[PDB]
RNA sequence: UUGGCACCUCGAUGUCGGCUCAUCGCAUCCUGGGGCUGUAGUCGGUCCCAAGGGUUGGGCUGUUCGCCCAUUAAAGCGGUACGCGAGCUGGGUUCAGAACGUCGUGAGACAGUUCGGUCCCUAUCCGUCGUGGGCGUAGGAAAUUUGAGAGGAGCUGUCCUUAGUACGAGAGGACCGGGAUGGACAUACCUCUGGUGUACCAGUUGUCGUGCCAACGGCAUAGCUGGGUAGCUAUGUGUGGACGGGAUAAGUGCUGAAAGCAUCUAAGCAUGAAGCCCCCCUCAAGAUGAGAUUUCCCAACUUCGGUUAUAAGAUCCCUCAAAGAUGAUGAGGUUAAUAGGUUCGAGGUGGAAGCAUGGUGACAUGUGGAGCUGACGAAUACUAAUCGAUCGAAGACUUAAU
RNA sequence: UCCUAAGGUAGCGAAAUUCCUUGUCGGGUAAGUUCCGACCCGCACGAAAGGCGUAACGAUUUGGGCACUGUCUCAACGAGAGACUCGGUGAAAUCAUAGUACCUGUGAAGAUGCAGGUUACCCGCGACAGGACGGAAAGACCCCGUGGAGCUUUACUGUAGCC
RNA sequence: UGAGUAGCGAAAGACGGGUGAGAAUCCCGUCCACCGAUUGACUAAGGUUUCCAGAGGAAGGCUCGUCCGCUCUGGGUUAGUCGGGUCCUAAGCUGAGGCCGACAGGCGUAGGCGAUGGAUAACAGGUUGAUAUUCCUGUACCACCUAUAUCGAUGGGGGGACGCAGUAGGAUAGGCGAAGCGUGCGAUUGGAUUGCACGUCUAAGCAGUAAGGAUCCGGUACGCUGAGCUGUGAUGGGGAGAAGACAUUGUGUCUUCGAGUCGUUGAUUUCACACUGCCGAGAAAAGCCUCUAGGGUGCCCGUACCGCAAACCGACACAGGUAGUCAAGAUGAGAAUUCUAAGGUGAGCGAGCGAACUCUCGUUAAGGAACUCGGCAAAAUGACCCCGUAACUUCGGGAGAAGGGGUGCUCUUUAGGGUCCCAGAAGAGCCGCAGUGAAUAGGCCCAAGCGACUGUUUAUCAAAAACACAGGUCUCUGCUAAACCGUAAGGUGAUGUAUAGGGGCUGACGCCUGCCCAGU
RNA sequence: CUACCCUUGGUCAGGUUGAAGUUCAGGUAACACUGAAUGGAGGACCGAACCGACUUACGUUGAAAAGUGAGCGGAUGAACU
RNA sequence: ACCGAUAGUGAACCAGUACCGUGAGGGAAAGGUGAAAAGCACCCCGGAAGGGGAGUGAAAUAGAACCUGAAACCGUGUGCU
RNA sequence: UAAGUUAUUAAGGGCGCACGGUGGAUGCCUUGGCACUAGAAGCCGAUGAAGGACGUUACUAACGACGAUAUGCUUUGGG
């Protein structure tokens, strides 16, 4: 593990494939500080795959991404997220604390792409 | 167990004494002209801009 | 211990024995120090000092007791509501059922036996194990320390040599020394041997999906199975209980009188234990007796006679781990490497996708120890630790000295 | 020889019965108060509240083996829920007033509160369970009450019914 | 007070866009996840307005709430054929006269009430926010009424009319794979003989059909009824994968128009108490038939909704209980196991961190029960096909004894079977640590005690060596029987008759059952 | 609710064993004995629904005034409803 | 020389009723503005609730959670410690 | 430099007072009860009782009154 988020190894696995895919279709989500904290190590390592730009890395980029429409999500990968970071190295994101929230007063941020 | 004996109300004073909160922690937004707290956005009208 | 009384408790004090976990006494089992011996030596007996540590694993039984097997330096005896059920078990016994022997005409009882059978609790206050915050320690701070006191540890074997010597007709066989390697116990650690390793690698069964072949994904305990990095660990790897100083117990004495002699004692002077106080390891100035050393900061306004904010410094807030319930304590905050990513390695797995060739086909071979990779080492600001705000001194009075 | 109604037979026997008792002997075990086979010394077996034996059956009781194992030597790691921190909501049993220490005593003879000493700056949070003769239930045990109620009998007095 | 302490009731959610004073919690959407012999569909009790639309947010909802099974305001249940009455009667209750009885009243005949059973005329499709064999469209059926030889009972007879178990068969529903139509022909290497999805349609009325059987009346003697299924039409009708045309995302939607429906393979748990067998010998009354004596009319109750559940019984929006019908694909014995379809669902508190301790789950070096009352608990065996298999025995058994071997895929040859489907031999080869590669499905043996066996019991501490048992034995009982309830009438015994009934003991089977009649 | 009884309805995937009897053969004066097919009995065997409640863990201001998880017994009958 | 809303009927109130039980049956608790509703026109904060005014009134700590309004209990400020 | 003495701090607590909230005692009041005295009266019903179900108003949920002539009608006295 890298830190556990109350999730079960399986259902956590899900959760991230599901905000990773969220976040790259939409580009800047509403969650919560741990998760965006989370989301952060797995969607900058789909960005290096599609900039490898292989067809071994589409089919190794395939198996953590959902299948949604918008294009495929795997399609706006490899085409436009991966065309303007062509040059930059490394924080591909940037997440922004929106402070506590009612109900929970769990601290939700944004997280979007820079 | 069950308590063997009532609480005074000067055991259960002292007891309480660092039962509370603390002020947020707070800044003043130099855009907004209103207050936020430091290192989120300003709630107001405006943004970070660190 | 078996009793005797009937003083506390019947608006209720759970009964064995064992497990887990201890603490205390000495009337000492082992180890240490000695006097006497019907003590030749190696072994013994019996008394005196001594509680520092140690004091086994099984068979039978509910067993406490006891007997036996194999060891051990040794397998001590007692107290703590026969320690201990707000810690556990519940075999036994004191529930209801039902059967045997015996007693009763009987319902039923035991001088007994046999099969079975719901054991409750979110701990207030004292007590104990850890951790913080307030104030104090006559200015405010950062580090480094003394140690009054307190805790820990304290066990022992077996071989080789001095020496087959001393002793004894022989059989046998040493003290006092000197070396070596163990048992149990404690503590630190993860290089090695192993364990785990649910965000690492791969192989493979059923079924559903990505439109189809190839390639992948979900679910079936992580579907299962063969390995496995960092971290946490023992059975693994290191270390320890060494050497010594002072005063003594029982004992042994030297000079010496009371008592012309004798006599360890009355004066004086020695020697003598695993035990006592140091030496060894940890804590410790709330040690209100509040210690010490080095360093840093030290003007403006008042008549307040005091105030102010700010200085040294520290927090709020944020990125974290060597730390951790939380905080606290540590690494950092753009005058930056703290984390995530990204590039490069270590270790792990075991030779990928795609294509090409050889096969009717399952498959095999080549490029390429390839390609994937959580925690481990290095570097780079790309992203995020922005802006900012709070707390924090002007040093009282006597006396001696200069 | 004494007695009575006649005085235990076949089978079984230290037994679901045997006190003395872990009886004595053998087997299994390194070691077997349990177990199996014997003996008979039957406190206190016994022929339809049957004696003796039996293939199949049993969530029955009991002894011994092989395999497999954290049961255990002796513990170690990992996953999830509660516990722990933060936001919402929010009880209960209990309670004479409490600013609620330890030792040696003392006392209705096992003291947080008394005597004499020793120790202890004020306020919290996680955790343990020794004590408050901890909490629940006006002791089921024992005894008592000219208490009750169920059952028995050749206890007393009656009755349904039958002759 | 305990104390902001215990708990917040089994479980997967994530984001986007709205609305709004306020959103983890409400609405719409995409991805993911759960059940699928059930969390899906339909109904009997039972609730009794909880159902729908428009508004609301004081209290209820274990948090929130802009939401609701909650509050307010308006609505919603349609029958000649469905279930009940105007038809029948079990068990039982009631009972004119009647019998018995201090009273009250108990029992009982004719008669009557009474279903869980018997009889009894209607089916497809469409429609609304809320009904649906009920309304509407189409096509039917039954009873009575009016127009343009028959009736035969309150009576006789037949039928109605029945148990349990076993296979063999006919047909069908449903299931699946090709062809025939209607849309698609692309992601990322590849292909285009490629990927999906639909196939009909009722009752009634006509044909023919496996199979199977001497009161005119009944009884005595001396080609007939019925019968699943198929088929022509009903049906130029209806429906439908979808296709082309119209205005405000015409989101969408009204509207007319027009399309395929074919043959085959296995096969019901539905369609006959039919046929065969057996002992335990398997309702009654009417409808119905039979013989004699003699162009209209069509009523009352129920109907909404939940019905394995947040709406019923449990005080609760409570892990419990609740009769019946339906029953898909891959795999298979299968209504088992794992994954899914139709359809539904994400469970009325969350976010962190990943301490001790408790609970549930996985692994473990060397050994192996040493633990302990006690191998408790867990692990081990487990599927199918082959060999093989002991003492004992009541000759049935023990026995799945015990103990061993095999199991994947590919390709070759190769007698089967049903009518595309099902079952095999052998040989050659490939791979990995592993071949019922997951889920699931016996540990076994050697001796003793008890009870013969299946069965039953202390609803909530006992499930057994206890109760029952088939069999044994004794005994009362000659029929208004004894015995039992009432202690009267009236009943059970029994519509039975000693090979029968009540009571006591013992408890399959085998060998046996000693002596004593003092005494009660 | 619970215990017996009365009446009249309902439910019990599947798979496996193979009693009586019958029938062919053979054997006898015969009965009647051995073999092979056929048949499909049973408080029969394995095992889901269904009905139970043997062992253990959990819980014990329980989810609940008797439950849950994992295993366990019967499952054509003296069944269950 | 009876009670005066814990009293007096169980019931001064729309009580033998909420309810609770299968049933027979059991059984509460709830009084008071003012002399007259004159029961707060209007302005302001708020989504509403609720206030603060200004008016009615002799009185609004008389505003329908309506006479008086106490004790336990819960708070806010402060003098000495 | 040295020796000695002494004080402010109040996170929170104690006491005294001032002002609020809660809750509904007490005081005073009574629509209604209790116990009795003197005088009527001491039965209704098959001509259908006591007791109830369902309805009735312009609305009507309920209580009183009433009954398809229904929130009531005629007639003879009071007012």
């Amino acid at each position: 593990g890298y830190r556990k988020l109350g999730r079960t190894s399986d259902q956590r696995k899900a959760m991230l494939r599901d905000l990773a895919t969220s976040l790259i279709i939409s580009e800047r989500i509403e969650t919560t500080e741990a998760r965006a904290k989370e989301v952060r190590s797995v969607v900058e390592k789909l960005i290096t795959l599609g900039k490898k730009g292989d067809l071994a890395s589409r089919r190794n980029a395939a198996k953590t991404l959902r299948n949604v429409e918008i294009q495929t999500a795997l399609q706006k990968l490899f085409g436009e997220i991966a065309e303007r970071y062509t040059e930059r190295q490394g924080g591909y994101t940037r997440i922004l604390k929106q402070g506590p929230r009612r109900g929970d007063g769990a601290e939700s941020v944004i997280i979007e792409l820079v | 167990a069950v308590p063997k004996r009532r609480t005074s109300k000067t055991r259960k004073n002292k007891r309480r004494t660092h039962f509370k909160i603390s002020v947020p922690g707070m800044t003043e937004c130099p855009n907004c002209g209103e207050y936020k707290l430091s290192h989120r956005v300003c709630k107001n009208c405006g943004s970070y801009n660190g």
